[PDB]
């Protein structure tokens, strides 16, 4: 079907909310989960290093992608954003079609 | 024109600094809508009110996330009357309008729709 | 036509939701008689300050049984400066007029007398 | 193999134990996590809503899928619940054959 | 004319009286000198704010200071945020002007300029 | 391509903090979340039970995922690990080229 | 027949909804599988106690997500005595049964099992 | 016979002794007349109990005023669930009936009917 | 048989754990004597409550110093109403018995004789 | 060989024990790598110090997760000047070097860059 | 030589200063014997920590009973992570020694033996 | 060489930060005095203490005012055992000397004379 959940990793509430608000609002998502309180452990530079951030699950189609990609370089302050999509194997029929509905 | 004042307010669940910012973007957008406004030049200024349980994030700071980046923002902590709705977020906002006083909306989201003056 | 904020203030002897309710009935009738306001459609928007220690009640309940249904109402709680007169209950008023801002009455009550700014 | 993860998005902590608490139980599920505090932005009729929810991350199969779809269908308190099934590549053997045993 | 409000910030290093009242003067007078303010005839009202920590002195005292006497004087406590800028002076003016929305300058002086929305 | 997200769960933080700098700092990922604050509900012996639990995320690629599942389990306080992982189907070039120059 | 007590205890680990419900689910379970009770209609009362830590949610509505609607709940607060085992959810079913009191058997979870009275 | 736990609930305004003592008379008398209890040595024991807010009486004074001289009475204070129903006396009654558990009332009066279990 | 609850009370001068473990035996042993109950097998189940005031112990420990080890016991904390009796022990026992709820004889201890319902 | 001390600090945004482990193991890993540490042979002791406001874990804890299983590890807590950069973990570690004073290197990491010694 | 931390703890079951010196006593010479040290001059410093709820006493005190009256003494609070062990005083000598570091012993006693690092 | 820790204290009579800067420098100077240290560069750390009520300075902050910018310096506070002397810094440094134990002098200022081990 091409569903998609996409993974967006951002550095605090203002970016999270900024973000997922002009994802759905532009109809680029269909509806994004905010999950806050992660600990972030990563290879930067050299060496590992700790952040906070918080993840994003959006809940889109994979022909909106190469959009939702451009839009978030643009709103994410980072050189590399974390943006990464997971395909939807099978799910609710309605939702499915919802998400459809409500994406493009 | 004149000035009036337009009304609303939502309630949030938590303390959560996400939450408070995407309620009071929910609640911005719809009272600009509700009253047609498609541009923040008409707002003379906005203040926000709070209940004493929410201290997690300042309200105006969403208000920059929709783009009202030249409308002034206040904001003020409520006071704590018991029996009060919980976790409430209200938004006087001033309107530079030639708008009557009673063709203007007022919003109410959430569980705030208890409070609404009807 | 301008904008002029009308001011006020009044005291209670209690945290009584009656006497809170009573009095911000005074002094919203007061300040409105003052300045000849015989419509409610004059006015942009109510705020309601209180001290510290008046919680029972919400001032602009008051200004419903009145009937200012369509004003928008918000409210706020004071600053806590040590020796400030207690029990005090504040209105700002913004009047869409065009009287002159030296010809606007402000009304202080009760207690509230000795903070006039005379 | 054909096991996946299955996400579901909840309105509340009794949904939340409801439904997780049934699907082990009945055998729909072998595991499921269950991740509070999110925050929820999508459209919603003709605009852009926030709720609260939590989610649930169900560790389960394919071919128990289409009953774990009805089951949720009835315990859940929507019209179109969120149920969606992501993949799993691979994993640990011993897990993966955990999951089949108490599936089904 | 319209209404367009004006906003500014101050911070100061303790609660002293005269801490206080010395930064609220220098706030007031420098938000007037920057958008041209000759008289007080011209404000509709004034909104001060302070954050938790500063208890000792009423801002809108020092606004009789410099003169506005006939100008409404309402204050209020904000929300206290973790992690916000502490020691805040924040004031709101209405102004009765026909200046735009962006020809309005804002204020903020000392730390307050971290906050500053640019 | 072969990045793939690797969901493992942990009983506490000392074990999602070991397990994390771990992977990283032996590049068996090039990062990892941590969600904390899990209920966990599965089924253990004949019956059902709950448990706390904490989420890692990790961001890996397939190659490196069986020596992934060997530190892992010499790591991690269980007989049986939850070890799973799911595919990524697309995402920010500049990202996925990141994980493969920091893993492996 | 005659009246039976049963007892089981079960501790969490943090004071969060989905951890109440969910232990408390797993104790009662376990308690009415130990004892054979394949009906709530022998229940005559459940009482639930919980220690001073834990004040998210009540014990007694994971009952009704196990079906016992007819059965009559009540809730305590327990003895904040200093050196208790912390987080701690408790419960006495009494049973309308006539198995012996040395027959009936009781359970505790987790870290409650270092209370159990063996 | 056998027994079976009777609840019921109510709700007060405020914490006034004549307020608790009126109540729980009210809610004893109507949870016996609902089960069809005349007399009350067919109850085995009576426990009340009552949220954090509820401190100026014992619920238990009020059940010696209907006449329950014999009838054990326990009380114990509540869990404070934060959104719980305020001001709430909760009471289980063990009965000594033969009455099967569905066919057993249940009375919740005033704000406590939200929380009954239907 | 049927069920019917057994009370008394005692007070303690301290919150000493043995004061408080020596004053639940007294109640305990002396209100199976005066009911002559020479068994724990015919108690369905203990409830302990105690004051706000003692808090250094388990009365319900010191029911397993007599040997009631199959007993189940449940302990909670009383509702601390102004003017209360200080330091008061309180128990509820569930007895299955045939004896008249008339023929059940109470105890009360020091001073808690004078809250006996007589 | 003689001592020197080593020093560094990090900080962290939230009281969360996984924030404070993987914090801890930065800053750890940073100054024996800074200078030149291939053995926890050399170090003495470890002091770790915290902040008011981080009480969910130990640091000291992280050092045996990166293996300093030998090396003594003690902690205190800070003094809370007002003002003072919140969050800060700081590590005094004792090195058995030759090393001259000005010759080691200190870290800091985070927001602690702003209170280094330079 | 050179020099190596060494590390103990001890647990006493009540603030009482008699059992703080007693305990502290206890714990020093044991540490003292563990490696054996004859002298006090081979000790650079002592720094001895104890939990939250330990302040009827300060451990130095009992160095001085053992007769360290050269060894400087410093002390301080730890950090109160919940769920820690309770009444702990730690305690780390800083010992000029030419001793290995994994040849150094280390002392719990009482129930900080579950905090030993094994 | 070896380590030895020299110690000192000095009290002060408010909690201001001149009065704790200044105290401070008195006593890091008189300690180094009157050992003899002429450079910083044998000091391997120096760990400050003080009592619950200094908290408006950081002692560390005087001793770069006279210069020990590569010396790591600590600090901690101390147990509030009661009776204890008021308004006390004191200070552990560790030297790297050859000087006996017995030969190395601790100071004690102002009223911490009365603590002083003679």
């Amino acid at each position: 079907g091409g569903e998609e959940v996409v993974l967006i990793t951002v550095p605090s509430a203002l970016v999270a909310v900024k973000i997922a608000h002009a994802l759905v609002e532009e109809r680029l998502a269909a509806c994004v989960n905010i999950v806050p309180g992660l600990t972030s452990i990563y290879r930067e530079e050299g060496s590992v290093v700790s952040d906070h951030e918080l993840l994003l699950l959006v809940k889109t189609t994979t022909d909106a992608f190469p959009k939702l990609k451009e839009r978030v370089k643009e709103l994410h302050p980072y050189e590399v954003p974390e943006i990464v999509a997971l395909p939807i194997a099978e799910g609710n029929r309605e939702y499915l079609d919802w998400l459809r509905e409500n994406t493009g | 024109g004149s000035v009036r004042g337009i009304r609303g307010a939502i309630t949030v669940e938590e303390d959560t600094p996400a939450a408070i910012l995407a309620a009071t973007i929910e609640l911005l957008l719809k009272m600009l809508e509700a009253n047609g406004i498609q541009s923040y030049e008409e707002l003379a200024a906005v203040i926000f009110t709070v209940t004493e349980d929410l201290t997690s994030a300042f309200p105006a700071e969403a208000a920059r996330l929709i783009g009202m980046h030249r409308v002034p923002l206040l904001s003020a902590r409520e006071v704590p009357v018991p029996g009060s709705l919980p976790r409430v977020i209200r938004v006087l906002a001033l309107w530079n309008t030639d708008t009557p006083q009673d063709r203007v909306r007022h919003v109410y989201l959430n569980e705030a729709v208890r409070l609404r003056p009807d």
